[PDB]
């Protein structure tokens, strides 16, 4: 009953977050990213310096 | 999400620190490369005016 009851909330719950939070999600990961490359250079040019 | 557009921008200004920085020393050294090289460049032109001197008054 829990289970039921429970995780149909859950997925409803998720599936309204996640349309709404996947897309502030790949937001907020591809920005992420952004620091990965503005860290990798960052070195080389304080090497290069 | 905002945390991390401040976050990111801070980096990129300490790229355009570095890119500044390093663009300068490379300033520098141009200058010098240009000053000696025309030194050498004075050094070398006597260097042949001798060779040719010491063989002509022979």
């Amino acid at each position: 009953t829990s289970m039921k009851i429970q995780f149909k909330t859950a997925m409803p719950p998720t599936e309204v977050l996640l349309e709404s939070i996947q897309s502030k999600v790949e937001s907020i990961e591809q920005l992420q990213r952004k620091l990965q490359h503005v860290q990798p250079l960052e070195q080389q040019n304080n090497e290069m310096c | 999400d905002s945390y991390l557009k401040h976050q990111e921008i801070v980096l990129d200004t300490l790229l355009p620190q570095t890119v500044s920085n390093q663009w300068r020393i490379n300033n520098d050294y141009i200058r010098q490369t240009c000053t000696i090289v025309e030194e050498m460049n004075i050094q070398q032109r006597k260097q042949i005016n001798d060779l040719e001197i010491y063989r002509k008054r022979l």
